[PDB]
């Protein structure tokens, strides 16, 4: 598929430039920058992300479900991903070291997002299961409406891969606004040291 | 027998003449004028043993001149079309109205000049196409209809009749007897019948006991005088006062048989009555009413010719002249030219 | 009318028909054996709706193949040739001696296999042309001749009915009658009829409170065995003892409907009786007479078979060998092989 | 990589040869042959398996997460794998009802069949289920660190690989303890019915990828 092709190299160049902004906030960490150029570095960080979910569901469109097998990520993040990317509270308890000392309203606030996003993981995932379900029985009843019924779950599929990216970057957002600009910048350091890592462990396991 | 598959069969093939091109027409038979009938080979190579061999002949698009293969005798198109459908679906069909008509409202259209005329070309038709329940149907109505015939048509009839062949023997004796009975001249036999006929049926004139007096040489060097174009003889004849264009009719003869500038001629001569009656018992008038002539019309009434004489039948030239004249047209030109003429006359 | 006219035009069309060649014929039909029939278009495009939209299709020499447009029954020869007739001349032409009258010699030919299927061919050419008279009057035909004809037959008949929709509604709806009352297995009602006439024949039949007993699971599936060619199956489910041959007729089953092999390997088994009857009276000879299989034939004589018995209706083998096959074939010659076979073990 | 074009032009001639073999057995029954050339079509569409099984085996060695993952199926296939393949009790009760009519000994035999391969099946599924949180677990740790990370490693793709490898053991010995219980008609009639249900299935794949 032509589609799949360009978005193979789209993320190659993401990574690359994944790479690049890890490194840049890592400087301006170490360099202790004031507040406004790390702030830029972040909100370039987060426009990264943004452009993330951009091409994802671009690729979406092109082929669902060779999005929801994973095969286009690392060995070791298919462990780890769930409909086509991480789960939100795993980078959470991930990041919770880098972040502290917190206030107690940022303590507040963070506990309340993640019991929300634990709320809306079992929700979107209960939906899926059953959207699963019905997929599997449907077409083992027509194997062993039908045009209607395929696009109407095709749809639905699309729309539970664009949610839960919504999802994905509206917690992103919402950790953007609770953190300070330092807090922030550290939390994507880790992120983006947690992805390298994770991406040579799959080397390892490839090697 | 089964009368009602007969009767679909029939119907089915008279729906197929109805709409030839819809139904794999294959053939056209073209008119003199130009018109075209579109028929099939197929039905007319079974009915007709004529259109059979003619259109062998012909395929050794496909096209038959009916100006060719009958050339005997002028057929209009809706006799041709009433043969086809006879043909076809094996039932008589009726012109439309108007061309069996005449323009006299009065005349029932049973024994006039284009009923005549129909029927004469539907029954040549029907000899030349080898139809023998047609040529019959036809024969009978003739025979029918010639007694109450004028008898300048009935020379038109007696003609066909012997064109005919001996498929009308029935016919052609019936008007035999009827042109013998009658006191028609030589001379309109001679010029119009051919040579045989004349001469067997002045035979059979002076054999039955019936009188027939000799051809007057003088009248018969005036009317030779007259068909050939010299005035200048017709004075010199004239000249000799042993002739007299009433004792000989030079009028009628010349207004039923010569030009038009050869009557007006003799009329400006002044030295004829134009009242004057044949033997036949016919006046000018009448006869350039059947010539259908506008300006031997108008020279006449305009020398003083008498529009309220009748014939021995009781017709004045009114009559005649719309009789004569085909329903079409009034609805060539040169009848209703005649027609409107004779009408405005009458009308002062 | 003017029935002479008419009948005329059905002479001519007729003398069409006998040598369509001489009046330009302009397609052909060509059946499913090989032969030929040389047809014009325009007279089956008016006589039938059909044909005319067929060959208008095809104008968008021409050749029809019947085994395209009627797909669904095989029609011999002299059916189309009585079909065209009829459409030609409006005459139903009868169909030459030995194809309507069976080998026996001993039968009227009133009511026999060859006769009917004449029949049925005819009414279904009828039925495809959408000729209405020739649909009703073998219709007629053949509600006059259903009532004498074994039911055997009457199946093929109403199978015939119903595959003529709606047009023949009175045929299937008496056909359905005396199939429904009569004890036809249901193993031959599934094989002789579409999933749809056994559902509305067994709602009927149940409807009216007839003897309509089920099929035993363990005799359906030594039949079914029997269908797909595994004797090592049937073999293995004897051995079971949970069937047995004579309860389930697995002999007739296989002469009737399975193939001739499968027989073959069921008899070298000899595990069930010959001469043993079925619920409808026939012995596996008699049903080997009516399939008109020599190769089965001659296996139950070699095995020994009783040829002197007779069914419920009086019939030996000898006769039904004689009125299944036509009396063509004794003046595929299949049948004639099998009733030369027992012809010989008659003397024998 | 060289091993995983390998393993996709074997699986496209394995279809190809598999849509040919159904063919040729299709043809053989409506045909009526004798039960020696059947029997060696029934022996040969096993044999086509049973390559089927040993270049999966291949794959397995050279990357095993892409067997789990599916990809190299079609796409409504993939809601039916199970550990690498398709789950034979399923495949069983799809092919029944075509291998009817089964004696009493035979539809004890089958039955039998399809409770050890559920029982086979449940039981893999646990094993690969704690492998899988054992993976987690054990992940979970490499990243947070700066001799063990490799023989970790290395164990768990063996026992991944020993997995896959035990689904295609059971796969083959349900395969061949059907074509053990049934006749050679009767199994050739459930090669066909087995063979003409994947077809529909990549029909459809190909019917909803318009
Ligand atoms: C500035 C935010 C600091 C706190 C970050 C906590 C974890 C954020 C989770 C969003 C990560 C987005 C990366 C998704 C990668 C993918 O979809 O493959
Ligand atoms: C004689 C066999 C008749 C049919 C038996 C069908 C039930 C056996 C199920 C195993 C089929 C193996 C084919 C799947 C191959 C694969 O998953 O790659
Ligand atoms: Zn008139
Ligand atoms: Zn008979």
């Amino acid at each position: 598929n032509s589609g799949i092709a360009a978005f193979e190299m789209e993320y190659t160049h993401w990574l690359e430039e994944q790479n690049r902004r890890v490194s840049e906030i890592r400087t301006a960490l170490q360099a202790h920058i004031g507040d406004i150029e790390l702030k830029m570095l972040v909100d370039s960080c987060l426009n990264h992300y943004a452009n993330l979910f951009r091409m994802k569901a671009d690729a979406a469109k092109a082929d669902v479900f060779f999005l929801m097998s994973g095969m286009w990520r690392t060995s070791t993040e298919r462990f780890f991903q769930w409909i086509g990317g991480f789960r939100p509270s795993e980078l959470l308890n991930v990041v919770m070291p880098y972040v502290e000392p917190l206030t107690d309203q940022q303590l507040l606030e963070v506990r309340n997002l993640q019991q929300s996003s634990q709320q809306a993981e079992e929700a979107l995932s209960q939906g899926l299961d059953k959207l699963q379900q019905g997929l599997v029985e449907s077409i083992a009843i027509q194997i062993k409406a039908p045009m209607a019924s395929a696009m109407e779950n095709l749809q639905a599929l699309e729309s539970f891969v664009n949610q839960a990216d919504h999802l994905r970057q509206q917690t992103l957002q919402q950790m953007s606004k609770i953190l300070t600009t330092r807090q922030a910048a550290r939390g994507l350091l880790a992120l983006g040291e947690y992805f390298h890592r994770l991406r040579a462990l799959s080397s390892l396991w490839a090697a | 027998p089964d009368v009602s598959a007969l009767q679909l069969l029939s119907n089915s093939f008279e729906s197929v003449f109805d709409s030839p091109d819809d139904f794999y027409s294959d053939a056209k038979l073209v008119l003199s004028d130009g018109r075209e009938v579109s028929f099939h080979r197929c039905v007319l190579s079974a009915r007709s043993s004529f259109f059979k061999s003619a259109l062998a002949a012909a395929k050794k698009a496909v096209k038959l001149e009916l100006k060719e293969i009958a050339k005997d005798y002028e057929v209009g198109f809706d006799s041709v079309v009433t043969v086809l459908a006879y043909v076809y679906s094996s039932r008589v069909r009726p012109p439309p109205k108007g061309v069996s008509e005449c323009a006299d409202e009065n005349c029932c259209h049973v024994a006039c000049r284009p009923a005549v005329d129909f029927m004469l070309e539907v029954l040549y038709l029907a000899f030349i196409f080898k139809i023998p329940e047609l040529i019959t149907l036809y024969q009978r109505h003739l025979l029918d209809v010639v007694d109450k015939v004028v008898i300048e048509d009935t020379l038109v009839i007696l003609k066909l009749a012997n064109i005919c062949g001996k498929a009308c023997m029935k016919l052609l004796d019936r008007c035999k007897e009827i042109i013998v009975k009658s006191n028609v001249d030589m001379v309109s036999l001679e010029k119009s019948l051919p040579e045989e006929l004349v001469k067997e049926i002045i035979d059979r004139r002076k054999e039955l006991g019936l009188e027939v007096p000799k051809v007057k040489k003088h009248v018969s060097n005036v009317h030779k005088a007259l068909d050939s174009d010299d005035i200048e003889l017709v004075k010199l004849l004239l000249k000799e006062d042993h002739t007299n264009l009433d004792d000989a009719c030079a009028l009628h003869f010349a207004v039923a048989y010569c030009n038009v500038k050869t009557a007006t001629d003799l009329l400006k001569l002044d030295l004829a009555d134009v009242n004057h009656r044949n033997p036949r018992g016919y006046t000018v008038l009448h006869v350039a009413a059947m010539r259908k002539e506008p300006q031997l019309i108008l020279s006449l009434l305009e020398k003083g010719a008498s529009a309220s004489e009748a014939t021995l039948e009781g017709r004045t030239a009114l009559m005649i002249a719309k009789q004569a004249t085909m329903a079409v047209e009034c609805n060539s030109l040169k009848g209703r030219l005649c027609v409107e003429i004779l009408e405005q006359e009458d009308k002062r």
